[PDB]
């Protein structure tokens, strides 16, 4: 019985199986700062689902065969391209933001989905809610335009509201000369390419109105790097929060149902992703939007619904 | 006709003038709609009164009955709309021009 | 508009100018305060004083094309002793033109007036001679 | 909404009609009017915006006034007759005052200002409720009340709704007040016939309905509410492209679609009493309609817009809306002219 | 039947007035379709003359209707003055 | 297993292919029937 | 052959189209062997003059 | 085809067209009359059924 | 009657056939709505579902048949009401007065 309004009717409530264990955390930090590593520890402890951080091929983890797709079909967005030519009149810039603004925002409905369906909470790293720290970085750094900023202002606007925040914010504050060295220890020839400045301009953002503003609606926990080492007293100090903020209080079975109804939609939740705003960066022409789209009815397994596709297995399409 | 539907007929007359002419508030506008069911109810109950039509006796209870409800519902609209903008004002309800 | 309307076409075409006149400055005439009406209602002048000019523009506006097309249509039909004769009709329709391609002062707007009032008129006329019903009755 | 107040108010919605098709007595006309308003409401508002408490203000307030008058005529007609049988009115001026607020309930010229107003600030769903379904009852009313409503009154509604209805939708590029005005344009052939078969009216509301409700469908399949939004849906599903461009020239009247079906009964109904030049500037005007018809499926079908990056993130899942009964309804919104005479099932 | 038994004492012990609602609410329901004296209160209320009892015209075969209020034909109230 | 989420439509609902089927049938069932009682019935009333 | 029983849609379909047409002149027998013009007696093993 | 079977085959055609021509033309008739009458099943409108009337003696006798 | 989909006079009519030509295009109607059902859901569009194929068929010509049955009353009716209401008044439709293209006078239009 796929979820619905008669599934609810019939007792599919999300209050029935949430818990006080039910809870949404994410952790934040700049570039290098261990989040990775603590947000599986933390995971693990509490007994939470982790979502490893959502990036250009996020969405292709979770449908086909789960496996990465070929550039084109993600617009040839490159993270190596953005440290390499920040500022390339391909626009790349900009279109690996907003490709990603929507990996997120995919991934925070797939998170909330999980949330609301089995009970179990989980841990992600950044969000929808942090991701603007990037684009504020771009923007300082004159990576992206003013109207980039103002067309990701927009997208932002219309998604983000649907949206309950994190029960739980982690925050993991490494200075920018520590990011730096780890940067280059880590050895991505790419990465190291990074410049103060730029990291700079994450932290400002995160400090300046990231952390301000989830502090007023959620939980907001802030380690230094060594104390984030000590993952049993990070997860000590989340099982004695109050919580005693936010919207999550309000909710109900009621205003749950219609949110479990938005999220496993993802078509629903992607609606304005694509927003008629014809900015040169996101911007694609007919002709070639129309061959890849032809492309892409010809990977396996994409020509039809899923498990329509004889050419990777499916049976009793006749009877389907 | 009678004498008395002179006035009545006028009253419903005026009260849907008073309609159709609003001015700023929403509540004055509701309260013209309360006058033409109050004209109404009268007019009715002096026709099947007079004409002892006896069991249309009930009708303008049924009248007025449903009519209250009507402006309850419409009374939830005006707070509302007076919750969005902090007054009952008409003018402000102007965003679907465009 | 019934009694306007029959007053005009109980006067024999071609004669008593003077009345056609009047019934077509009269019927001009009330297309104009319909209209500044609705114009008034629904484009809230800036002022009382402009409302009324407004009123008056499309009032006169309006009357100046109902007198001349009545007077040109009973001039024609009586000069040329044609009094069931559509022409006389398709002249005084494009007069009306060109009184509205001269209050809007617009050469374009007059001749394109004049050609589909023109037209308009004459269709009229017609009408009338062969009993052609817009508002049909049923009767089937 | 909770899942079974939504099943409880739309049932409450359609009992309103209902009472209204099956009364005998004015007073039950009435009391489903006001019934199928009241619960109308809610569902303008469920989406809890200043947008839609304008509009449901706008519709309560035409609606109600009407509901006043068609109160007010009922008893007009009750002190000239002594009786509240559901049938022609026995006093002029009750039945203009029946017939102008019927007008009023259907938005039709010059009481159409709120048509668009409310169509636009409300959801989807919403507005395929209420240019469909909500046309029932009041066109009901006047199916039965026709024999005393006031030729010249009647005709003149028809004629300024097609041309209202024509020239405001030239000027749109949101697609809820497209269908707006063209619902103000189809009401105009419904009410036009009908002094003389109402049968077509009949026919022209059941084509009506069911091609309003293909093109709500459609639109609602793909969330798009404006041109630039539809202009999308070749990149994402082809085939609807192609079938808003059936459903628009059917809407257009273009044979051998079924749209073309109720525009050549009603000329035939009419030609018979000898009503030429209303049914030829009839058929001129609603070219109008046909031309920000065809524009649509420019923008849509027939060419290919720009489109954006993250499109391609929406290749990778399936439609999930109901789209119930659409596949249905496209194919009578296209294909029924060849059981043309089947309308007789409707005498 | 316990289980009833055990819902039942609970909404005693923490909504006697709710209980007490329901109960009065039930019977109001129920009772009228038990009693054997609702049958009298139909017969009683045809039994109250409001109008007039228009006469018949006597057309010779009509020997259940009395010829005077005083004779034994027609209905009786003797079972209303025992009630 | 292609899919790394298990598609709703995977695998066939058998209840409601055997309703589909069952309910195609009865209504040609039923409506052979209603032909062969109308062809009498017209057959008898006209005297055929 | 399926890769070649397309080729029988359209011949199949004049086939058809033909028994279609015929079965049309049998609807249209109301004057058969009746008109002034061509009116005759039958020949002794005819049934019709045409079908 | 032969001649005869196109030649007499026309005839079949247009008895049926002139038949249905005709009725058209009467069709036609039927309703203007049946219209301006209301004499005949069609334009048929309702009136108050009389089986709604009460015949009892009333409680007054002018009545 | 009233408010009757199929008054108990309409049998005695002849019922559609099972093959009528109308009834045969209804079917084909149910088939394309089937086909359609496939491709707004990117199902494989002839061999998808064939249950649900089946079921479009069946609910169309179901429904179709009965609405040809309605059909085909009706028209009967108008037949029986306009011949019913010619004898009724035979003032109104006298047999006309037929005569020959010989006696009959037509002026003639040269084109020249
Ligand atoms: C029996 C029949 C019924 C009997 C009724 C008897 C009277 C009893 C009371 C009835 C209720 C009346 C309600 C009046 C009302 O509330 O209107 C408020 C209405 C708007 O209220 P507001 O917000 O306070 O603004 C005031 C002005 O509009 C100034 O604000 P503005 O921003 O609009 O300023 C620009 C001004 C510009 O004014 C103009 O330009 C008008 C020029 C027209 C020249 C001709 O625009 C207007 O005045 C609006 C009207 C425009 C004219 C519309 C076409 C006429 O004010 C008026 O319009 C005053 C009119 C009052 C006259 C009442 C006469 C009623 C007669 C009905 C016809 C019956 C004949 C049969
Ligand atoms: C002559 C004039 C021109 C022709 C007139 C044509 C008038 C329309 C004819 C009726 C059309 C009804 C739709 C055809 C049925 C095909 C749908 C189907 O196969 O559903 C199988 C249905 C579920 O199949 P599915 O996998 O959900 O997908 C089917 C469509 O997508 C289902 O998608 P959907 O959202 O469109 O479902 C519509 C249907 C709900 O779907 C159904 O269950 C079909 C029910 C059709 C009832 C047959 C009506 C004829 C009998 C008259 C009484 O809604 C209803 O409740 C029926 C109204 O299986 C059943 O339960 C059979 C019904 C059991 C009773
Ligand atoms: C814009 C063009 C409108 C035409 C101008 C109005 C006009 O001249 O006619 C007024 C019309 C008179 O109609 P009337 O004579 O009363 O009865 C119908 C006879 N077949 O008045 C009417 O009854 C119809 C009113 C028409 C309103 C404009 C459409
Ligand atoms: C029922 C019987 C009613 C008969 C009358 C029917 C007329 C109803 C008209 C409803 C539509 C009104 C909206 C409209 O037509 O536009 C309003 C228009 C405002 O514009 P305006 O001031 O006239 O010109 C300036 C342009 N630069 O101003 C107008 O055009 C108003 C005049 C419209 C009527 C002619
Ligand atoms: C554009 C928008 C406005 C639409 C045009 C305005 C209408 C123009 C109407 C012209 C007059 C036609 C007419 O009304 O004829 C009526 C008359 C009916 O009389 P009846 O009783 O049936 O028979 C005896 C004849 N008196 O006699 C007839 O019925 C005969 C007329 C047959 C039908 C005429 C069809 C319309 C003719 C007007 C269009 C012709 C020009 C087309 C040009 C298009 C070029 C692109
Ligand atoms: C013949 C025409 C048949 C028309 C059938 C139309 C069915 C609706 C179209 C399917 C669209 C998907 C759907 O489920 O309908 C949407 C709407 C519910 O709204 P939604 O936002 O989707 O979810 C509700 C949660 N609040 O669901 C609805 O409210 C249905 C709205 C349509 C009802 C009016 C249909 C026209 C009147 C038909 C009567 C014919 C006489
Ligand atoms: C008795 C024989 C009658 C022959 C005449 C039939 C034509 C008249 C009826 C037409 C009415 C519309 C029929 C319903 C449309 C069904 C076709 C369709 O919608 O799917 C197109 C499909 C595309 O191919 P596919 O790889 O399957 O991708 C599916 C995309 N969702 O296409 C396919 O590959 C599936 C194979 C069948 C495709 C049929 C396409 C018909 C196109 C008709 C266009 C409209 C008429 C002009
Ligand atoms: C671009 C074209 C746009 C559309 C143009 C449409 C034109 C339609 C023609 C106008 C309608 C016919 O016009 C109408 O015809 C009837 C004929 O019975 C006339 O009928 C008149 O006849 C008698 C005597 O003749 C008069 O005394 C009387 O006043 C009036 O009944 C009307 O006075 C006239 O108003
Ligand atoms: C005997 C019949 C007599 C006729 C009675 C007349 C009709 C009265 C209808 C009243 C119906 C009220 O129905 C009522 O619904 C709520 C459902 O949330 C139930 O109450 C339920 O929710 C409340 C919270 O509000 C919980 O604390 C409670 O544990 C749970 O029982 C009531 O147990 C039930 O009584
Ligand atoms: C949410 C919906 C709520 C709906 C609630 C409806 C509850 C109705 C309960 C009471 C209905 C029956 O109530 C009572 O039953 C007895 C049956 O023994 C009826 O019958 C009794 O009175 C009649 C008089 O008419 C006698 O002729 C009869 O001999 C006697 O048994 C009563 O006329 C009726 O007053
Ligand atoms: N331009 C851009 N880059 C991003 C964004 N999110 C992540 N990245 C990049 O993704 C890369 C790796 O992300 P991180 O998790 O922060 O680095 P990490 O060292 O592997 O993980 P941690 O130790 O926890 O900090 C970085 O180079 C980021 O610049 C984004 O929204 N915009
Ligand atoms: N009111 C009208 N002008 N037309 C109309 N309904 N005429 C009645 C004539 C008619 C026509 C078709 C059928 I089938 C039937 Cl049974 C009766
Ligand atoms: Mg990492």
């Amino acid at each position: 019985l796929q979820y619905g309004p008669l599934a609810y009717i019939l007792g599919e409530k999300a209050t029935k199986k949430m818990t006080e264990k039910s809870k949404l955390i994410t952790v934040d930090g700049n570039i290098c700062s261990g989040k990775s590593k603590l947000a599986k520890e933390i995971a693990e402890k509490l007994g939470l689902k982790h979502f490893p951080e959502a990036g250009i091929h996020y969405v292709d983890s979770t449908t086909g065969d789960g496996k990465p797709l070929p550039v084109q079909f993600s617009g040839n967005c490159s993270l190596e391209k953005f440290y390499d030519d920040p500022k390339s009149n391909d626009g790349n810039s900009y279109r690996l933001q907003a490709w990603l603004y929507a990996s997120r925002l995919l991934q925070y409905a797939d998170a909330l989905e999980h949330l609301l369906s089995t009970g179990q909470g989980v841990v992600l790293e950044r969000s929808i809610y942090s991701d603007f720290v990037f684009l504020e970085a771009m923007y300082r750094q004159g990576f992206i335009r003013k109207q980039c900023v103002d067309h990701y202002n927009q997208v932002k606007k219309v998604t983000i509201c649907e949206y309950l925040p994190p029960h739980v914010v982690v925050y993991v504050d490494v200075p920018v000369p520590e990011v730096q060295s780890r940067i280059q220890k880590k050895g991505n020839p790419h990465e190291m390419k990074i410049t103060s400045a730029y990291l700079q301009d994450i932290e400002n953002a995160y400090k300046g109105t990231f952390l301000p503003e989830m502090s007023e609606k959620c939980e907001v926990l802030q380690y230094s790097a060594w104390e984030a080492q000590d993952a049993e007293k990070v997860v000590e100090d989340i099982e004695y929060l109050k919580y005693d903020k936010g919207p999550w209080l309000d909710q109900n079975d009621r205003k749950l149902h219609k949110l479990r109804m938005l999220v496993q939609d993802k078509l629903e939740v992607l609606n304005y992703t694509s927003i008629p705003v014809f900015l040169p960066e996101v911007t694609v022409g007919a002709h070639q939007s129309d061959q890849v789209f032809q492309e892409f009815t010809e990977l396996p397994g994409r020509k039809y619904r899923a498990g329509y596709n004889e050419d990777v297995g499916d049976k009793w399409i006749w009877l389907k | 006709m009678s004498m008395v539907y002179m006035n009545i007929m006028m009253a419903f007359t005026v009260s849907l003038v008073g309609l159709l002419m609003y001015r700023s508030h929403l509540m004055s506008s509701l309260l013209c709609l309360e006058g033409m069911m109050l004209s109404l109810f009268v007019m009715a109950a002096l026709t099947i009164l007079n004409s002892h039509f006896t069991l249309a006796s009930m009708m303008p209870i049924i009248l007025l009955v449903f009519a209250a409800c009507e402006a309850a519902l419409g009374l939830s609209l005006l707070v509302m709309v007076s919750n969005t903008y902090g007054t009952d004002y008409v003018q402000n309800l102007n965003l679907l021009q465009c | 508009a019934k009694t306007v309307l029959r007053q005009y076409w109980d006067i024999p075409e071609g004669t008593e100018c003077h009345r056609k006149t009047y019934a077509t400055t009269s019927i001009g005439g009330a297309a104009g305060l319909v209209v500044s009406a609705y114009s008034v209602a629904l484009k809230t002048p800036t002022s009382f004083l402009e409302g009324v000019a407004r009123t008056g523009r499309y009032t006169f506006t309006a009357a100046a094309i109902g007198a001349i097309f009545g007077l040109t249509s009973c001039i024609s039909a009586q000069v040329r002793e044609k009094p069931d004769d559509p022409l006389n009709y398709l002249i005084g329709g494009c007069a009306g033109g060109l009184i509205l391609g001269a209050r809007t002062r617009s050469y374009g707007i007059g001749a394109a007036a004049c050609a589909y009032m023109g037209l308009t008129a004459a269709l009229v006329k017609m009408g009338q001679l062969e009993g052609w019903q817009v508002f049909a009755e049923p009767k089937v | 909404m909770n899942p079974i107040i939504f099943i409880i108010i739309l049932l409450t919605i359609m009992l309103g009609t209902i009472i209204v098709m099956i009364s005998s007595h004015w007073l039950l006309v009435w009391i489903g009017f006001e019934m199928n308003m009241l619960a109308i409401i809610p569902i303008m508002m469920k989406n809890h915006n200043p947008r839609a408490t304008e509009a449901s203000t706008k519709y309560f307030l035409t609606q109600s006034t009407a509901s006043m008058l068609l109160m007010m005529a009922v008893i007009i007609n009750l002190m000239f007759s002594g009786q509240w049988t559901v049938m022609k009115l026995f006093n002029p001026m009750a039945s203009m005052l029946m017939t102008m607020a019927l007008a009023m309930k259907l938005g039709m010229a010059p009481f159409h200002f709120w048509v668009p107003e409310v169509t636009q600030g409300i959801p989807l769903s919403s507005g395929l409720i209420l240019l469909t379904w909500q046309k029932l009852a009041p066109m009901s009313v006047l199916y039965q009340i026709f024999p005393s409503i006031n030729l010249n009154l009647i005709l003149t509604l028809s004629v300024l709704s097609i041309l209202i209805g024509g020239w405001g939708g030239l000027n749109q590029t949101q697609l809820r007040k497209i269908m707006a005005y063209s619902s103000i344009a189809h009401m105009g052939w419904m009410t036009a016939v009908l002094p003389y078969n109402p049968t077509m009216t009949l026919l022209n509301l059941i084509i009506y309905i069911i091609m309003t409700s293909t093109m709500f469908t459609m639109f609602m399949a793909n969330s798009t509410t404006t041109t630039l939004s539809l202009s999308h849906t070749w990149n994402k599903t082809p085939i609807m492209t192609v079938l808003i461009l059936a459903t628009l020239l059917s809407m257009g009247g273009l044979p051998p679609l079924s749209g073309f079906m109720p525009k050549w009964m009603i000329i035939q109904e009419m030609t018979k009493n000898n009503s030429i030049i209303l049914p030829t500037f009839m058929a001129i005007t609603a070219l109008l309609n046909l031309y920000f018809y065809m524009r649509l499926t420019y923008s849509t079908t027939l060419t290919m817009f720009p489109s954006t990056n993250n499109m391609k993130m929406k290749w990778q899942f399936p439609l999930m809306k109901k789209m119930t009964f659409l596949p249905t309804m496209v194919v009578l919104s296209t294909m029924m002219l060849p059981l043309t005479p089947m309308l007789s099932v409707l005498e | 039947a316990e289980r009833v038994a055990a819902f039942l004492k609970n909404v005693w012990a923490k909504e006697p007035v709710l209980v007490a609602s329901f109960a009065i609410a039930g019977l109001a329901v129920i009772l009228p379709t038990l009693s054997p004296y609702t049958k009298y209160s139909l017969m009683i209320n045809r039994a109250t003359p409001y109008n007039y009892p228009v006469p018949l015209r006597d057309d010779g075969n009509m020997p259940d209707v009395p010829s005077h209020p005083q004779d034994p034909q027609g209905p009786s109230l003797e079972w209303l003055k025992r009630l | 297993k292609f899919y790394i989420q298990e598609p709703p439509h995977g695998s066939p609902n058998w209840l409601k292919v055997g309703l589909t089927l069952g309910t195609s049938v009865f209504l040609w069932i039923y409506l052979i029937k209603q032909h062969n009682e109308d062809v009498l019935e017209y057959k008898r009333r006209n005297g055929l | 052959v399926r890769d070649h029983w397309v080729h029988v849609l359209v011949p199949m379909g004049f086939v058809f189209g033909y028994y279609l047409d015929r079965k049309n002149d049998e609807k249209l027998t109301a004057f058969r062997n009746k008109s002034l013009l061509y009116k005759r007696e039958l020949k002794p093993n005819e049934e019709v003059t045409w079908k | 085809d032969g001649p005869e079977k196109n030649y007499e085959r026309t005839m079949a055609i247009l008895q049926i067209e002139a038949e249905k021509a005709e009725l058209r033309l009467k069709e036609l008739e039927v309703r203007r009359l049946m219209r301006a009458r209301g004499d005949g099943p069609w334009f048929h409108y309702p009136t108050i059924d009389k089986e709604l009337i009460d015949h009892s003696p009333k409680a007054t006798p002018d009545n | 009657a009233t408010f009757q989909f199929l008054p108990d006079e309409a049998r005695s009519l002849p019922p559609p056939k099972l093959t009528d030509p109308r009834l045969a295009f209804v079917g084909f109607l149910g088939y394309c709505s089937g086909l359609i059902d496939n491709a707004i859901r990117r199902r494989p569009v002839l061999l998808a579902g064939l249950h649900r194929q089946l079921l479009y068929i069946t609910s169309f010509v179901f429904v179709g048949y009965y609405l040809l049955k309605r059909q085909d009353y009706m028209y009967a009716v108008r037949d029986h009401d306009m011949f019913s209401y010619i004898k009724s008044h035979p003032e109104d439709f006298p047999e006309k007065d037929k005569k020959t293209y010989g006696e009959v006078f037509e002026e003639f239009h040269p084109v020249r």
